[PDB]
């Protein structure tokens, strides 16, 4: 994660606004809804049958919240993402056995959510700025896969 | 496949897009090019700078191509048949590149339609664009 | 899509497979499981060890499923319609996982048919299996 | 690239047999034939219209040869693949602009070729052994993409 200093301000200024509470679940939920096969890892979360049930599910907003903690975390440790995500990697990898392709999708829905909430502020340069981050995070987690 | 529930969403989410259709088609592109650089290699003759009328024009073109698809969903393969050859044969576009533009097409819709881009409609479009991208890389399978 | 040239290859490359069809269906699986571990999470009730009769049996099942597809190519969606639900709905198999098994299905054919697996026929099958995997993850689009 | 010592012997013993001459082009060619969009990077190689023309093309056997040199190379430097492929990375990345997805496909056709030539010797354990390598190489090249 290189990130020109101007791409930094873009990512920085935008994030600090993010409703770190709601946004988390907004992503994870849409992941379960738009990419159904993901749901196979949260049967334990309760009813995930309709979208309305997934977006109202308390287990989802509670997990997405954490998931965003991992972002905010990595977002302030770009310099070294692998180490930051070393634990989570192993977990998602040799434990949960989640296909790394799914870490790109989640990151991609997150970028849709961020587009949904900041509409016009989320300009094309600010998107490509986050797009670097999402891949960056998405790769550190797929590390243990070597 | 597209359940009658999806095609209604798509059809309802797109009507709201209206005349802005062509503008969003040009915004998506800019997004793809800035976000995924490796896609700029297809557009060398294009001046991929911010105000680029070319990117504006092809944005309209891409827009209409999808419209054609919405208003002919229950038969996308026959409609975009042409485009398939053009992208699959002449242009030889790496299939991956369709998943990217499809992403930036939703990142553009979501930043323009905050009332309609609900999780359900979000999935409908993802499906729609997935089918649109299937058809185009059909002349590959 | 599948040009009449592909369906002939497929049909010609598969006939050569003959009664070994079910054995190769079990070999592919073993290959997927050893190569791509993250796929073993779908088969917990299975004894994925080397001689596993379960893996042998499902190998036959998968084999026949494709045969059904070869001998009904000009209409795969209707044939595997069932399987789609079963994988797309009940089992919820990550779509990626189809690209892997498709790989191991060719790695198995190529190590069994050295005379027919020519580059041309190699592409035909890749296309065939791509369509087979499209159909199954159709109840997704 | 971890590679248990027994997976090492598998990869080792098999490779040393490989017709490092013919095998190279056999892969690259099938890549151009089975994944047509790849051809967009070798227009300069001449006629790539039919498969017969791609497999007879002298430019292809000459390039695949090199491409295999890179493998044999990385195959004896697993310990550090990124460095080994640091140059090639930058080249394929910020120069040729080739989508990293294509480095998985090529590696995957290579594994088909290897299955084609050793038929039954190329057992399932030996495949998963190479499958690690192909991803390993496939990632070192996609490095410059961060
Ligand atoms: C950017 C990517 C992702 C981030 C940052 C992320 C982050 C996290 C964090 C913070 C935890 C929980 C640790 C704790 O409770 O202390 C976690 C757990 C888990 N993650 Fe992820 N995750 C990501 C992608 C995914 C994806 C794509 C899936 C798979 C479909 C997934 C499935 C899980 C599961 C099921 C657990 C649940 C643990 C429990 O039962 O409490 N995650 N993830
Ligand atoms: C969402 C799917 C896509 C649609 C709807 C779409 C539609 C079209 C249309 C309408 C044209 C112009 C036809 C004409 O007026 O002659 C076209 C041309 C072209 N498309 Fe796309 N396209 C899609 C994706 C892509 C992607 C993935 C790329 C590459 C990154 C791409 C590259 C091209 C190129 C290079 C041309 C020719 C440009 C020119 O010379 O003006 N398209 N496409
Ligand atoms: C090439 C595409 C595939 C075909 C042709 C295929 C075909 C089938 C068939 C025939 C059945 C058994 C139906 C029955 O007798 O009730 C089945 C079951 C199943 N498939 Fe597949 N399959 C495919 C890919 C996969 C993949 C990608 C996975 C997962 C990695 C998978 C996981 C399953 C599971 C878990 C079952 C149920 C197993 C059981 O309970 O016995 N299949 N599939
Ligand atoms: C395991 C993956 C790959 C390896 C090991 C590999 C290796 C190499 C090597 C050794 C060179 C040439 C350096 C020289 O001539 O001194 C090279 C050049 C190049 N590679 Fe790759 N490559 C890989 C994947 C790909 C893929 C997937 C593509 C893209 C479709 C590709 C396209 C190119 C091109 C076009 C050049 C040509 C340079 C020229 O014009 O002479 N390579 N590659």
């Amino acid at each position: 994660v290189h990130l020109t200093p101007e791409e930094k301000s873009a990512v920085t200024a935008l994030w600090g606004k993010v409703n770190v509470d709601e946004v988390g679940g907004e992503a994870l939920g849409r992941l379960l809804v738009v990419y159904p096969w993901t749901q196979r890892f949260f049967e334990s979360f309760g009813d995930l049958s309709t979208p309305d049930a997934v977006m109202g599910n308390p287990k989802v907003k509670a997990h997405g919240k954490k998931v965003l903690g991992a972002f905010s975390d990595g977002l302030a440790h770009l310099d070294n993402l692998k180490g930051t995500f070393a634990t989570l990697s192993e977990l998602h990898c040799d434990k949960l056995h989640v296909d790394p392709e799914n870490f790109r999708l989640l990151g991609n829905v997150l970028v849709c959510v961020l587009a949904h909430h900041f509409g016009k502020e989320f300009t094309p340069p600010v998107q490509a700025a986050y797009q670097k981050v999402v891949a960056g995070v998405a790769n550190a987690l797929a590390h243990k896969y070597h | 496949v597209l359940s009658p529930a999806d095609k209604t969403n798509v059809k309802a989410a797109w009507g709201k897009v209206g005349a802005h259709a062509g503008e969003y088609g040009a915004e998506a592109l800019e997004r793809m090019f800035l976000s995924f650089p490796t896609t700029k290699t297809y557009f060398p003759h294009f001046d991929l700078s911010h105000g680029s009328a070319q990117v504006k024009g092809h944005g309209k073109k891409v827009a209409d191509a999808l419209t054609n698809a919405v208003a002919h969903v229950d038969d996308m393969p026959n409609a975009l048949s042409a485009l398939s050859d053009l992208h699959a044969h002449k242009l030889r576009v790496d299939p991956v590149n369709f998943k990217l533009l499809s992403h930036c097409l939703l990142v553009t819709l979501a930043a323009h339609l905050p009332a309609e881009f609900t999780p359900a409609v979000h999935a409908s479009l993802d499906k729609f664009l997935a089918s649109v991208s299937t058809v185009l890389t059909s002349k590959y399978r």
